[PDB]
């Protein structure tokens, strides 16, 4: 069992490849197209980091073009997974219009049970900690009122 | 358990990549950090451990 | 370094170990201690979203 | 025990050679002039310089400085007689004179982390950055006791005398009693000079009369004493006996020779120096340079007025660059202290910390006459949020606690960042409150850029390669010696060359017929003297103020 361990960390000692100033600029040519398809920018800083240990792998003393192939496969499984299960009209207009321009009376329509109106609103109760904990720091006349004087004082 | 594409991913951590010590200020993170998701009810994290 | 059950930590901690991740390094945010020790540590998040 | 001594020869040879240095007849007097100045100011403590009792008695000096407690209150009662002898109305007056050390002291000038134990029970000189301070109360020093039954008085130094010999009730005499003011303040070495791999030190200082008022927290001041300890294990601490304030103002010549216009652009090459890895944004990091640079000091005596503490705060997408410019600018930062988001410790303000009363200054106040960098803008609670407005305003912070009523300079600049909370574009919205800062007092500061991740595929080819390059397989210092040169030099601006860069302002105005305009005189003076400043010239030149025109320009897109 032991064994296994030392051959692992004794690579990290040895090797210690770069950044290939001949061999990238035939491989940023990919990472063009790539880019095309925050999300993008972090994505070359990753990806570079990950294929230094390939090298590592194989005593390389340099980056090849092969490693970039093996990190297409690690993308693969991230394009399904940044489904999470793009838009910005949906974000926060939808919260600000039905929030005083639809409902004017106000009544019963307190913060105890305004939860149930962001159900149609395809918005679960854990996004909306996101929206109904920060709404104080939007400055909202309204929330402030009824959020704080019933907090305590009753 | 678990899929042969996850156990991919374990390899390339422990190995790790390289910490470019540059002369020009601050050096480069050079450190990837993975997030272990999925299904649960697979007794999950008594097999990270 | 295995995290287990990180969304169940303090945040007291997490306010500081934002930064460490990235920067390598652990700071102290008290009144007039300056003492930043070396934190290059790899992470391994293992918790249930 | 009350056993006394009778003419110790060693007092009486120290007293008689102080007095001899003191009667400065055969000089011009020159320490005779300064006791009358202070007997005409009404002060009781004569500075002295060390170099002078050298000159005068090396074998004096080398006690003095080997031994404190002794050879310290024979020259505080030399002090005594020579002014009795000159005048002795003033000293009937008084109880007891004090006597403080200034000057250059060879081997005992030492910084908080340098003073170690080693120098226990030796004077020293110590220098860094107040970091706690606590309210002035008197504590007692020679309490007189009547007993109208027994006609008797007891006096004591320094279990309080409550009772007689036959315990009789005792009531104090307290205008026969005196007593002096003290106050407990801690210090930690200067920012640039304190390493932050090893632990800090902290050192206590005890103020005598005449001294609680002289230094306030967030200052830098030189501290010089005694240093004992209070009763296995012993608590340092250093009565002082004089404490100065600071004021935070050998290749001059290949400084020089870089400032001249023949050669080439400084300015232009310059502003790229500072961001290295960072690809773009040139016209941010012109700004950036020019936060660094500007003047901070006017001739205020007593009061206040305009000033140079207008900062720069940059908004926009992660991993943009937006995080790692601050830890650029951090990194060679002269003067500079780090601090972000919480910052749990009063970021503006004491707290009044319990449980001791401490009074510890925040990031803002030990930043003092420097540049502050602050990450996670909107991680700082309301409170702070709050606080932190009034310290740009006036350029002070104002402290009201419990009894706890303070002064702090703030002659401080900010370099703030924080991400859009949830806003990922952030052009349909003016950023005045889609930023996540909610007040309108945004416009207090001096520039506001956004960095969206624009559909610009021609720029995306060179970011690129850009991060590839980096390797250098085959200047920090240069700007460090620049901003201390500058530093000197105040670049006086002038009228006539002022108006043509005036006359575009309204330009600028009119821009919106075709967000507030009224605060903008305020910025192009500090952008116009900065630029001066890189050519350490002392008269603003129309050029260099034209590019700070055109940086308004484009600050509003």
């Amino acid at each position: 069992l032991a064994k296994l361990k030392k051959f692992i960390a004794y690579c990290r000692v040895k090797c210690g490849p770069r950044l290939s100033a001949e061999a990238a600029e035939k491989l940023k040519n990919r990472y063009i197209i790539m880019r095309s398809g925050p999300i993008t920018v972090r994505q070359l800083e990753a990806i570079v980091r990950i294929a230094e240990a390939l090298s590592k792998m194989k005593l390389q003393p340099f980056a090849t073009e092969a490693d970039v192939e093996e990190a297409l496969r690690l993308f693969q499984v991230s394009t399904l997974d940044a489904a999470l299960s793009q838009e910005d009209q949906e974000m926060l207009s939808r919260i600000e219009k039905q929030l005083k321009r639809r409902f004017a009376i106000g009544s019963q329509v307190s913060e105890h049970s305004i939860i149930k109106d962001f159900t149609k609103q395809k918005y679960p109760e854990h996004a909306i900690h996101k929206v109904l904990q920060l709404m104080l720091r939007r400055g909202e006349i309204q929330h402030r009122m009824q959020r704080k004087v019933l907090y305590r004082l009753k | 358990f678990g899929g042969t594409d996850m156990k991919k991913a374990i390899a390339c951590l422990l190995f790790g990549g390289s910490r470019k010590r540059l002369p020009d200020g601050l050096t480069r993170r050079g450190d990837i950090n993975l997030l272990m998701l999925g299904d649960p009810g697979t007794a999950k994290s008594q097999l990270l451990k | 370094v295995c995290i287990d059950e990180f969304d169940k930590m303090r945040e007291d901690d997490r306010v500081a170990i934002h930064e460490a991740m990235e920067q390598q390094t652990i700071s102290i945010a008290k009144a007039g201690i300056t003492t930043t020790l070396n934190s290059r540590c790899s992470v391994l998040a293992a918790a249930n979203s | 025990a009350g056993t006394v001594v009778l003419d110790d020869v060693e007092l009486r040879e120290a007293q008689r050679d102080y007095l001899d240095f003191l009667d400065d007849e055969e000089d011009q007097g020159i320490y005779q002039s300064k006791v009358r100045e202070l007997i005409s100011d009404n002060q009781y403590r004569l500075i002295v310089n060390v170099n002078d009792l050298r000159r005068k008695n090396e074998k004096r000096a080398n006690r003095l400085l080997n031994n404190a407690f002794e050879e310290l209150v024979a020259f505080q009662r030399a002090l005594k007689d020579f002014v009795a002898s000159i005048d002795a109305t003033y000293a009937k007056q008084y109880e007891e004179f004090y006597v403080g050390l200034e000057g250059s002291f060879g081997s005992k000038h030492v910084s908080p982390r340098t003073l170690t134990s080693c120098f226990l029970s030796c004077v020293v000189c110590v220098e860094g950055i107040v970091t706690k301070c606590s309210l002035v109360r008197p504590k007692v020093v020679r309490s007189v006791h009547y007993c109208p039954a027994t006609k008797k008085t007891i006096e004591r130094r320094y279990v309080y005398p409550t009772k007689d010999e036959e315990n009789n009730p005792l009531e104090t005499e307290y205008g026969l009693s005196v007593y002096k003011d003290h106050q407990t303040i801690t210090i930690q070495e200067m920012p640039e000079k304190a390493p932050a791999g090893q632990l800090p030190r902290s050192v206590d200082v005890i103020l005598d009369d005449d001294l609680v008022d002289k230094a306030k927290p967030g200052d830098r001041v030189q501290v010089v004493g005694t240093y004992r300890c209070l009763p296995g294990t012993f608590r340092t601490v250093l009565i002082a006996c004089n404490v100065k304030q600071m004021s935070k103002d050998e290749d001059i010549a290949k400084i020089k020779k870089f400032s001249k216009t023949r050669s080439k652009d400084i300015f232009d090459q310059l502003a790229k120096s500072l961001a290295p890895s960072i690809h773009g944004h040139d016209y941010v990091k012109k700004a950036i340079l020019c936060l660094l640079l500007g003047g901070v000091e006017r001739d205020l005596e007593n009061g206040s007025h305009i000033r140079g503490d207008i900062n720069i705060l940059l908004i926009g997408d992660p991993s943009v660059a937006k995080s790692q410019l601050l830890r650029y600018v951090l990194c060679t930062a002269p003067r500079a202290i780090p601090t972000t988001g919480r910052g749990s410790s009063g970021v503006g303000l004491t707290a009044a910390v319990t449980t001791d009363r401490r009074l510890e200054a925040g990031a803002m106040v030990l930043a003092d006459r420097g540049v502050v960098c602050i990450d996670e803008f909107d991680k700082m609670s309301d409170m702070d949020r709050t606080a932190i407005h009034e310290v740009m305003e006036q350029g002070r912070v104002t402290i009201a606690k419990a009894g706890i009523h303070a002064r702090l300079n703030a002659r401080c600049s900010v370099l703030a960042a924080a991400n859009p909370v949830y806003g990922r574009y952030d052009q349909y919205k003016t950023p005045m409150e889609n930023i996540g800062l909610q007040d309108s007092l945004l416009s207090r500061f001096d520039l506001l850029f956004i960095m969206l991740d624009q559909m610009d595929p021609e720029q995306d080819r060179e970011i690129s390669d850009h991060v590839l390059r980096m390797h250098r397989y085959r200047s920090a210092a240069f700007m460090k010696k620049y901003i201390h040169v500058a530093k000197i030099i105040k670049p006086v601006l002038t009228q006539e060359s002022a108006t043509y860069i005036a006359e575009e302002y309204s330009r600028l105005r009119s821009q919106d017929s075709m967000p507030v305009t009224a605060r903008t005189l305020e910025t192009l003076i500090r952008l116009a003297t900065a630029h001066a400043k890189a050519r350490m010239s002392k008269t603003v030149d129309l050029q260099d103020a034209e590019e700070a025109v055109e940086l308004v320009q484009y600050a509003y897109f």
